């Protein structure tokens, strides 16, 4: 497992540090006291350097002992290709991140139509991960798919798509009846509580925020990733004021790209 | 000069001359056989100055070892390999070092030996006698035989040849000058640190202040380190001059 890899590389650097620090002790003692103007000042400098070197040796030995407490347990062509594959994969990950952070594309111009089967395959692929979210697709009105995403015992989100691109979302509480009299989805309602109206507003900013132009799978996957973080409503405190309640509201803002809780008044 | 004979046996020869006669007639390769015939109750000191002589005896042993290891190869020792008189002097000092080591073992030079069943002083004395018998011949100029060459090739294996400081650290102008070209100097601009006379290793940046000789360039620290244990027979020779003759001249501290 990877923790053994990290502990072994850690303890490798611990041995190298121990050896170099012992040699540094004996090298600084080889040179002897320097001059340093004031006699009192030169004595102080020599004593301080020797003490620091000894302390560093002790720290390195202690760290090696701590890793010891925590440690657990033609053919060359294949390994060369394996190493070069991992190298290319990591290199490409870094270069792709650096380049798509800073794109120079200004306009798409130079000089939506999808089978519903594809939408069902995509959304079932999202439903297979996140075992606490269940997504139930239905199409009461044409090709525009409507999704009920239940989330723990916490949320019921009604997502109204339009050609495999999220359009509207409505977040209601668990007990709340999301069905009309006839058992269809109540696409147009609100949720009787202050908290879930705030989370509808935050979800509309979430669907306005996660916008790739072309590829919509990253959009729906990232929206569900962000939505999954709301399972710690009523349990997470705000990361600005520490408390749970500002004006009788839990922290309704799970921040994009770092899913942390905030009261929206604490931005 | 230091050995004061406690009683005069075989008079009309001072113990320097008795030692030189005995070391020049006894050509034995062992150090014990030379040391036996030398009246060794005469070679006695008070075991205080005898201990304080440690650094000069260290230079003697280190120079002998450097010279013998330098034999297989123009270097800082090339003249001494063929001078019979200086090798005789080095023999005599090794014999009196052996006697003084038997009186007190702390006066001896130290050699980092790559073996523990070794008598390093006797090894160097064996090689020194075998080199010196080459040159103590009358009208000789005997080139050294191959047995000595391979034995002195084995010396870096058996002991570690340390390093040595060679005195004329040349900053004199006369080597630097040329006819028809004058040096244009500024005042005060001036276009492994040892004390060369008492063989003490100063640090990287030395804390105690120093004199420098104005001709050779040797450095000594200004006041003696231990005023109680000081071999004043050696320190009081160089009060007014260096050994080369030039004057002392106080050097300023670095303060880096
Ligand atoms: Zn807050
Ligand atoms: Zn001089």
């Amino acid at each position: 497992v990877s923790v053994n890899l990290e502990a072994f590389s850690q303890a490798i650097s611990a041995i190298q540090a121990l050896r170099s620090s012992v040699s540094r002790v004996f090298d600084c003692l080889k040179d002897g006291m320097r001059n340093k103007e004031t006699l009192e000042g030169r004595e102080k400098a020599f004593i301080a350097h020797f003490q620091d070197n000894l302390h560093s040796v002790n720290r390195d030995l202690n760290e090696l002992e701590r890793l010891s407490n925590l440690v657990g347990k033609l053919y060359s062509q294949l390994l060369q290709a394996y190493k070069w594959s991992n190298k290319l994969q990591y290199h490409a990950g870094l270069a792709s991140g650096l380049l798509n952070q800073q794109s120079l594309k200004r306009s798409a111009n130079q000089m939506l139509v999808l089978p519903p089967q594809y939408v069902d395959d995509v959304i079932s692929r999202i439903d297979r991960m996140f075992p606490e979210m269940s997504i139930h697709l239905s199409r009461p009105n044409g090709t525009s798919a409507m999704l009920l995403v239940t989330l723990g015992k916490v949320l019921k989100v009604i997502v109204v798509m339009r050609s495999l691109f999220i359009d509207r979302t409505i977040v209601k509480g668990y007990n709340e009846n999301v069905y009309t009299e006839d058992g269809k989805l109540d696409i147009w309602s609100k949720s009787n509580y202050q908290v879930f109206q705030k989370v509808t507003d935050h979800a509309t900013t979430a669907l306005l925020h996660y916008q790739l132009p072309q590829m919509p799978d990253v959009v729906v996957r990232s929206f569900m990733t962000w939505l999954r973080s709301y399972i710690k409503l009523f349990q997470a405190p705000c990361q600005r004021c520490g408390k749970f309640l500002q004006d009788g509201l839990p922290p309704t803002w799970r921040d994009f790209r770092t899913l942390e809780a905030f009261h929206d008044t604490c931005r | 000069s230091l050995l004061r004979p406690h009683f005069l046996n075989t008079p009309d020869k001072s113990p320097g001359d008795r030692l030189t006669e005995i070391c020049t007639k006894i050509t034995d390769v062992d150090i014990d056989k030379v040391m036996i015939n030398l009246k060794t109750e005469e070679f006695v000191l008070d075991m205080n100055t005898l201990q304080a002589l440690q650094q000069l005896l260290q230079w003697v042993g280190d120079f002998v070892l450097y010279l013998l290891a330098s034999l297989p190869n123009l270097r800082p020792g090339h003249s001494f390999l063929r001078d019979g008189t200086s090798l005789g002097m080095l023999r005599e000092l090794m014999v009196v070092i052996r006697i003084w080591g038997l009186l007190k073992p702390s006066c001896l030079p130290v050699y980092t030996a790559t073996s523990d069943t070794q008598d390093s002083m006797s090894l160097l004395f064996r090689l020194l006698t075998k080199l010196w018998i080459c040159c103590r011949d009358e009208g000789p100029a005997s080139e050294p035989d191959e047995a000595l060459v391979d034995e002195c090739c084995l010396l870096p294996s058996q002991l570690l040849i340390p390093s040595l400081d060679w005195l004329p650290a040349s900053d004199g102008l006369v080597s630097r000058l040329q006819p028809k070209q004058p040096l244009r100097l500024q005042f005060g601009r001036a276009p492994p640190k040892i004390d060369h006379l008492r063989r003490l290793h100063l640090g990287a940046c030395p804390t105690e202040e120093c004199k420098a000789c104005t001709r050779c360039g040797c450095v000594t620290m200004l006041k003696s380190p231990n005023r109680t244990t000081a071999v004043k027979q050696w320190e009081q020779r160089w009060i007014k001059n260096c050994l080369c003759g030039g004057l002392w001249w106080r050097v300023p501290l670095s303060y880096p």
